[PDB]
RNA sequence: AUAAUAAUAAUAUGGUAAUAGAACAUUUAAUGAUAAUAUAUAUUAGUUAUUAAUUAAUAUAUGUAUUAAUUAAAUAGAGAA
RNA sequence: AAGUAAUUAAUAUUAGUAAAACAAUAAGUUAUAAAUAAAUAGAAUAAUAUAUAUAUAUAAAAAAAUAUAUAUUU
RNA sequence: AAGUAACUUAAGGAUAAGAAAUCAACAGAGAUAUUAUGAGUAUUGGUGAGAGAAAAUAAUAAAGGUCUAAUAAGUAUUAU
């Protein structure tokens, strides 16, 4: 015979669901698990209610913004690049920067990068790769670690587009025959952060064109 | 010393015979891969596939009128009090006899379950395996393939008949004839069979027609769990095998 | 290269059609009437001197120069210089920083 | 393994081919499930009831 | 690249019913990223730590009696093997030492 | 190292609201032999630690079980308004 | 004649998959780091908290809390 | 609750929308519509109850751009 007419389920997986009102022995019979006769009973206090006592939520005082502009950054610490160089996934050539494109691309931060890559310094000790780095920013330890190890890190500006372009070029190419160029840092904070030595930012590292417009505009 | 020492490793492919359809004659073997056609039969998996899929085939046109789709006014029908009788409103209520009915389904029940890609490609494989296993399951080609006996003169290595639409003595036709050939030689006359094609065979499927209720003729990408399970005995081109491996092949 | 031109894609293609490459259009704001009026640019109406809005409204005047750009058929469309849109790597090359860019 | 089905009028199962190494084998398989079957019919296996005794 | 390979490369012994695989022997598969499937697992709301191996080919239990000779310092009690899907579970988190055992031949 | 049943010992086995476990009847869907020497249904008389099913006798239909069984769906069970 | 349906979120158990999953064109969600109102801060410089990480504070510390390191990542 | 019920009027096979004084952000995109995702997120609220986008990314979808206006003033705006 076939074999349709004799599939079970595994084990653990599907259970009986509770049936109310259904007679006594049951277990659930009259009341039907509701108790007796409130206001539960027939309907349902609101699930946040509290009574009359101040409702929790409104005894505590409200707290924090949400920096809109803020742009959250994942994190691809240290020890891991080193278990995907072991376990011989980080393929690369000699140079071949490893930047988010390659990043992901390898399969070591994967899902949506969105705002860009943090690179932190969790497995800093068993670090040994001479390769360079490249990423949105990194921990200053983490930084030390590839300088150690013989490496080369630089702090990256990407505006969203930008880093969607860099992380997918060819879909931009596919779409309209051009990757989009990349932005200027426009925001003073951001143009602070990669004029840092000490940040490796990009704008210090390159000697880029835009520092020195600032500058000659600052003596003008 | 020795850590592990009834550790091995297993075998990784399973020889099918490709045979010519009209006749089911063996021309050469094809070592398909043990995950496809020899997994071990795992039924929870095979009952995931194929309750999902039954829910999935569901048309859910359970339509009892509540008691706002029932028609009746929504006057009360014997004042609160001082009627000698019990509290009444409307007349749709459930508790009366000509009322709507309590907690009424609607329009469109949508019984939709969803399954992960790779459970049912599991599955799909499985089934096959079984079918394998049991010696119910013609791989059916040639055409491709280097073959060792050569195919016959009157068979044909696809799995279509000849000449069926081809109807000029009487209206009886030829391949009919020779699917009730077919059928009696093989003893599975009112038995379930299921044809797995690759490409629109026209000819097949007219042949078939006689044998309706129990002759299942589908295609390479609309094949199912439950049509492959249901069947007595499956009948796939070679080439609708390789691309349903190709599909359901764990990735690497 | 008929086919290759057949092959460019609509909206260029109707462009160039309807505004075609053997005229010469003006660089500059011109009478509606002329027949070397830009389509990008707001010509002026010669009787009730009022400036017309352009034949192609922006949007679609830069979705052209894109496709133009795309297939390497800038110079055969009318100049944009007196439109103030600019395009990609030009833009990029000859803009100035924001005021508060350089001086924050 | 052709023309053992060939001469014997039976088809062995894809499997069996696949698992048996020698003629010997074979031939035992053969004597075990196909023969009795052949032999007594009502001893034969059916598909409807596949736990009959 | 070819999903289903020509009649002359594939061997005798890599066919099923050769080699002797199913009579007390058994195969570790690695994951897809290419790790050996051994997991932590939380349950009863993070109060039961478990130890999970999977992708086991062939005969389990054999298996887990070599990883309890191997391992002498876990008990012989906490070792569930559950034969549905074929995995072997042990009580605590003992995930680094039954790779350990196991990386050297799978 | 498992299960099924059976042994010996001990401990427990009242119960409303309520929590948990496990079963059965009914109806539909998937798989599905069988046959008026049968099935379905009813009464009675039995048997099975027994809501149930089954034996027999009998009446009635019906040349026949969506039948046993596994799932999955329930408009799935009424002395309480 | 009466605990039901749709859209969510959480917990359990099982099964697949697994430092990935889901989905596969992309895009996204969840986990992969703990935080902190938030910012550019982020987990051994010689090993178990007497290390380090962030928050208060601060020259750096100590001090609260939480978190992180003891062949192979969770 | 909710611009919902209800009442009124009028138009067509559909209608509505539709070719940017739109979004955005120093990069850019290219009518409208519907759906998913973004996202119960920003925003918002007797800061209670509650209400809640867009960009962008995809689906759907058709030939989808195109002159009809001598270019638009009691209009832009503003105050209320």
């Amino acid at each position: 015979v076939s074999i349709l007419g004799q599939l079970k389920p595994s084990d653990g997986s599907t259970k009986s669901f509770k049936r109310l009102g259904r007679g006594p022995s049951s277990g659930l019979g009259k009341t039907s698990g509701r108790g007796q006769k409130g206001q539960k009973a027939r309907g349902k206090v609101k699930s946040w209610f509290e009574g009359g006592q101040t409702p929790i939520y409104k005894l505590f005082p409200k707290i924090g913004f949400t920096n809109v502009g803020a742009k959250p950054l994942k994190e691809l610490n240290l020890k891991r690049i080193q278990w995907f160089h072991d376990k011989n996934r980080l393929h690369l050539q000699p140079g071949e920067v490893l930047d988010m494109n390659k990043m992901r691309k390898l399969g070591l931060v994967t899902g949506p990068i969105k705002y860009g890559v943090k690179i932190l310094a969790s497995g800093k000790f068993h670090y040994n790769l001479p390769i360079a780095l490249e990423a949105s920013r990194a921990s200053a330890k983490a930084i030390a670690a590839i300088e150690k190890a013989g490496g080369k890190f630089t702090a990256r500006y990407y505006t969203p587009l930008g880093l969607r372009a860099h992380l997918n070029p060819q879909w931009f190419l596919e779409k309209r025959g051009r990757v989009p160029l990349q932005a200027r840092p426009t925001k003073r904070r951001d143009i602070d952060f990669y004029s840092k030595e000490e940040k490796r930012g990009y704008l210090v590292m390159e000697k880029d064109k835009l520092l020195q417009d600032i500058k000659e505009a600052q003596n003008k | 010393l020795n850590p592990l020492p009834n550790a091995a490793i297993p075998p990784k492919y399973a020889l099918v015979t490709v045979r010519s359809f009209p006749s089911l004659e063996p021309l050469t073997f094809v070592p398909v891969p043990t995950s496809t056609v020899a997994a071990p039969l795992r039924r929870d998996i095979l009952w995931r596939a194929v309750v999902y899929e039954n829910d999935n085939r569901r048309v859910g046109a359970s339509n009892p009128p509540g008691r706002s789709e029932n028609g009746f006014s929504r006057r009360k029908l014997m004042p609160q009090k001082g009627s000698g009788r019990a509290r009444v409103g409307d007349a749709n209520s459930p508790t009366r006899h000509n009322g709507g009915r309590a907690l009424a389904r609607t329009a469109p029940n949508d019984y939709t379950t969803e399954l992960p890609s790779k459970v049912y490609s599991m599955a799909f494989n499985n089934a096959l395996s079984h079918q394998y296993k049991s010696g119910k399951l013609f791989v059916i080609g040639g055409e491709k393939v280097d073959l060792i006996s050569p195919t016959p003169e009157l068979d044909l290595n696809r799995l279509d008949l000849v000449n069926t639409n081809t109807v000029e003595g009487k209206e009886i036709f030829e391949g009919e004839v020779i699917f009730r050939k077919f059928l009696e030689e093989f003893q599975l006359k009112g038995k379930r069979l299921l044809f797995i094609t690759d490409k629109t065979r026209e000819g097949l499927i007219k042949s078939s027609d006689p044998y309706k209720q129990k002759v299942d003729v589908i295609q390479k990408e609309l094949v199912e769990v439950n049509d492959i399970l249901r069947a007595q005995a499956v009948f796939i081109e070679l080439e609708a095998l390789e691309y349903l491996a190709m599909a359901h092949q764990k990735e690497i | 290269y008929k086919q290759y031109f057949d092959s460019l894609p609509l909206k260029l293609k109707s462009f160039f059609q309807r505004y075609p490459p053997s005229i010469k259009y003006s660089p500059v704001s011109t009478s509606t009437k002329a027949i070397n009026a830009n389509p990008f640019l707001p010509n002026k109406h010669p009787v009730t001197q009022r400036f017309h809005d352009p034949k192609y409204s922006l949007r679609r005047m830069s979705d052209v120069y894109k496709l133009a750009l795309r297939y390497g058929v800038e110079e055969f469309l009318p100049p944009i210089e007196n439109t103030k849109k600019l395009f990609f790597e030009e833009k990029y090359n000859k803009k100035t920083l924001m005021k508060g860019v350089l001086l924050p | 393994t052709k023309f053992l089905q060939s001469k014997s009028g039976y088809l062995i199962p894809d499997y069996e081919l696949t698992t048996l190494s020698t003629p010997l084998q074979f031939k035992r398989y053969i004597k075990e499930k196909i023969l009795p079957s052949a032999n007594d019919p009502k001893l034969a296996y059916k598909e409807a009831e596949p736990n009959a005794i | 690249a070819p999903i289903f390979p020509k009649l002359e490369d594939v061997k005798m012994h890599e066919l099923i019913g050769n080699n002797n695989f199913g009579k007390k022997t058994y195969y570790v598969e690695r994951s897809r990223t290419g790790n050996l499937p051994v997991y932590s697992a939380y349950k009863n709301g993070g109060n039961k730590i478990i130890t999970e191996i999977r992708k086991i080919e062939g005969d389990v239990i054999q298996l887990r009696n070599d990883l309890q000779e191997q391992l002498p310092f876990i008990p012989k009690k906490s070792w569930s093997v559950v034969m549905q899907s074929k995995k072997i579970i042990i009580k605590g988190n003992a995930v680094e030492a039954v790779k350990r055992v196991l990386t050297k031949k799978f």
